[PDB]
């Protein structure tokens, strides 16, 4: 297994960044699960060559950071906020919508592999409760004729 | 400069200090920022030396925001009464439930950020530094890398800052879904490219911390003080609000308020004037039944008329105001405050790691019904015994919510039972 240079390149601009190399691991495997859609099992060992650490100390790493994914490919990460204060604001009312929409419960990939369901604590974003976020994207479930228009951007 | 979407958080302020721009829901350049004076406190702090900064920031009585309340000043002064070099840490991890007041000050105001950064860094004689910020803040991130270029166009980084003799870089370090992070030790271990596991203390940061030198570990909104004690003097700085709690202090009301948002305010305002003198009152004037502060302290009705202070009866934790409503379960809802602990336990304790995971998983059982006798007794046990052991604050405060919910509402939990 060899990275495509595309992504070696973005991989060893991150190492390159802070003072040691493998302070950019992090950086690292979030560029990988950004480009693969989830971290491959495979990709370790080669990351971890590159920030000359064993193997084990990135599987342990991999791991410990909820973020990262190593079972299911998805090329948008719907995450919804669980935690309380979405709670009291209608958490489950954006899951129902969600569920009319794509057909999915939290944890499950549609079909097509288009959309994950991830259930997350809290954003840091509680005055906007309820909260999600696609991929990158932050938003404010208020109803699901708005959460559809929202979800019709993403290809 | 296209950043992803962020919802826009309400902010109001009545003091206009941090929340200066960051009351209006977009990002301030380097431009916008100069044209408010910007930059000119790092200036005046250039020429004067390291040890009259911390000094200033000493007499000021800044103490640290991030929830421990400790004085800037002396933290700054053990940090350099220990040899070099030195590495100054903004903490931008922000993910305790019900707090997202660093991140308008992060994706709004970013220059307030770095103008404090660079201050700080120069009176602890740090020639790098870090902002750690969590992964969900994906803006603030990008925010903050393309601000700190601007700053490094405009000669306020980089090697000689303006003459001065001082060299710093900034770099930009993210998270990827760990609570536990935000504990200053797990940042250091964090940041060393490691799992997020806090040391045992002593010793601290300030003598030992990133790759075991002497490391200063500031909050967002500590940073963010430093312009303006610099700027305004640390005699007229102290007298901002109550003597005890000096300087603008930033509130997050969340849950069943008209007017949730980051209300920026002196620390002598009582819990219901938030409520309802800012916050716009309850959601449809329903009565208030509590108050979450937090994933730390639960309040009752019974309990609004407190100052939003450190004080033995005060508010005290980071100001965090969750409003619950008539209505609201509180079972229901000392459920997702377990959920919480469960989730974020690291685990290195034995205490911490399983009494999170079986608060959460016998109180799931209370809730459903589906309970018995031994998992009600062994609920209550377990809540009382996350403790012993653990090297860090969260075991220490895993069942203490959910105590005080047993304690204040008793006749809820009878309910379950
Ligand atoms: C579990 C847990 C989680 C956090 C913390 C503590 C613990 C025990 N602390 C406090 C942190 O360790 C430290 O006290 C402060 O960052 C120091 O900065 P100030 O002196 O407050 O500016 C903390 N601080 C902060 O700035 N942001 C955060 O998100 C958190 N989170
Ligand atoms: S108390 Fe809990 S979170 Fe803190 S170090 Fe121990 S196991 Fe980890
Ligand atoms: S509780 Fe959902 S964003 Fe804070
Ligand atoms: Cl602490
Ligand atoms: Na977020
Ligand atoms: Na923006
Ligand atoms: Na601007
Ligand atoms: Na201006
Ligand atoms: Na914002
Ligand atoms: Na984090
Ligand atoms: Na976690």
């Amino acid at each position: 297994f060899e990275f495509p240079e595309e992504l070696k390149t973005k991989l060893q601009e991150h190492i390159n960044y802070f003072p040691k190399k493998r302070q950019a691991i992090l950086l690292c495997l979030h560029e990988i699960q950004n480009y693969y859609g989830y971290i491959p099992p495979e990709s370790l060992k080669p990351l971890a060559d590159m920030l000359e650490l064993p193997l084990n100390h990135v599987e342990g790493v991999v791991a410990f950071y909820d973020m990262f994914d190593r079972e299911d490919k998805a090329k948008y990460r719907i995450r919804v906020c669980v935690s309380i204060v979405c709670h009291l604001m209608g958490t489950n009312k954006l899951l129902k919508a969600l569920e009319n929409i794509l057909g999915i419960k939290p944890g499950e990939v549609t079909p097509d592999g288009k959309f994950k369901i991830v259930p997350v604590q809290c954003l840091g974003a509680c005055s906007e409760a309820p909260v999600f976020m696609v991929n990158d994207d932050e938003y404010k479930f208020e109803s699901e004729v708005q959460l559809n228009e929202i979800l019709s951007r993403y290809t | 400069r296209s950043y992803p979407a962020i919802p826009r958080i309400y902010a109001e302020t009545t003091l206009n200090m941090l929340l200066k721009r960051a009351k209006k829901p977009r990002v301030h350049s380097i431009d916008e920022y100069l044209k408010d004076g910007g930059y000119q406190a790092l200036e005046k702090a250039l020429n004067m030396s390291p040890e009259e900064i911390i000094d200033w920031v000493d007499k000021s009585t800044l103490r640290g925001r991030g929830g421990a309340g400790f004085p800037t000043g002396k933290k700054w002064k053990f940090a350099v009464q220990n040899p070099g070099p030195r590495y100054f840490i903004c903490n931008a991890d922000e993910s305790e439930p019900g707090t997202f007041k660093d991140r308008i000050i992060i994706e709004r105001d970013p220059h307030l950020l770095i103008e404090g950064i660079i201050i700080s860094s120069y009176a602890i004689g740090a020639n790098e530094a870090y902002i750690y910020i969590r992964g969900e803040y994906p803006a603030g991130y990008y925010i903050l890398r393309d601000a700190i270029e601007e700053a490094k166009k405009k000669g306020f980084l980089g090697k000689n800052i303006l003459g001065s003799g001082f060299d710093l870089e900034i770099y930009v370090a993210r998270g990827a879904g760990a609570y536990i992070c935000g504990e200053e030790t797990a940042l250091i271990e964090s940041l060393e490219g490691k799992r997020g596991h806090p040391r045992l203390k002593p010793p601290y940061p300030v003598q030992k911390g990133l790759w075991g030198k002497p490391t200063v570990v500031n909050n967002v909104k500590t940073i963010a003080n430093v312009p303006f004690i610099i700027s305004m003097g640390w005699e007229e700085y102290r007298y901002i609000g109550p003597s005890d709690y000096a300087g603008p202090k930033l509130f997050p009301v969340s849950g069943k308020v008209k007017k949730p948002g980051v209300y920026e305010l002196p620390m002598n305002t009582t819990l219901r004037e938030v409520i309802f003198k800012y916050a716009g009152g309850t959601l449809g004037n329903k009565k208030v039944k509590a108050v979450f502060s937090g994933a730390l302290d639960c309040f009752s009705s019974e309990e609004l008329d407190i100052p939003m202070d450190y004080s033995p009866l005060g508010f005290g934790g980071t100001g965090t105001v969750i409003v619950l409503t008539e209505e609201d379960d509180i079972v229901e809802a000392a459920l997702k405050i377990a959920e919480f602990y469960e989730h974020e336990t690291c685990g290195q304790c034995t205490p911490c790691r399983v009494g999170c995971y079986e608060q959460a998983n016998l109180l799931e059982k209370i809730y459903k019904g589906e309970a018995t006798e031994q998992d009600w007794e062994g609920f209550d046990f377990v809540n009382r015994n996350i403790q012993p052991t653990s090297i860090c604050g969260l075991g220490a405060v895993a069942g203490r919510l959910i105590r005080q919910t047993l304690e204040k509402f008793p006749e809820e939990w009878e309910k379950y039972r």
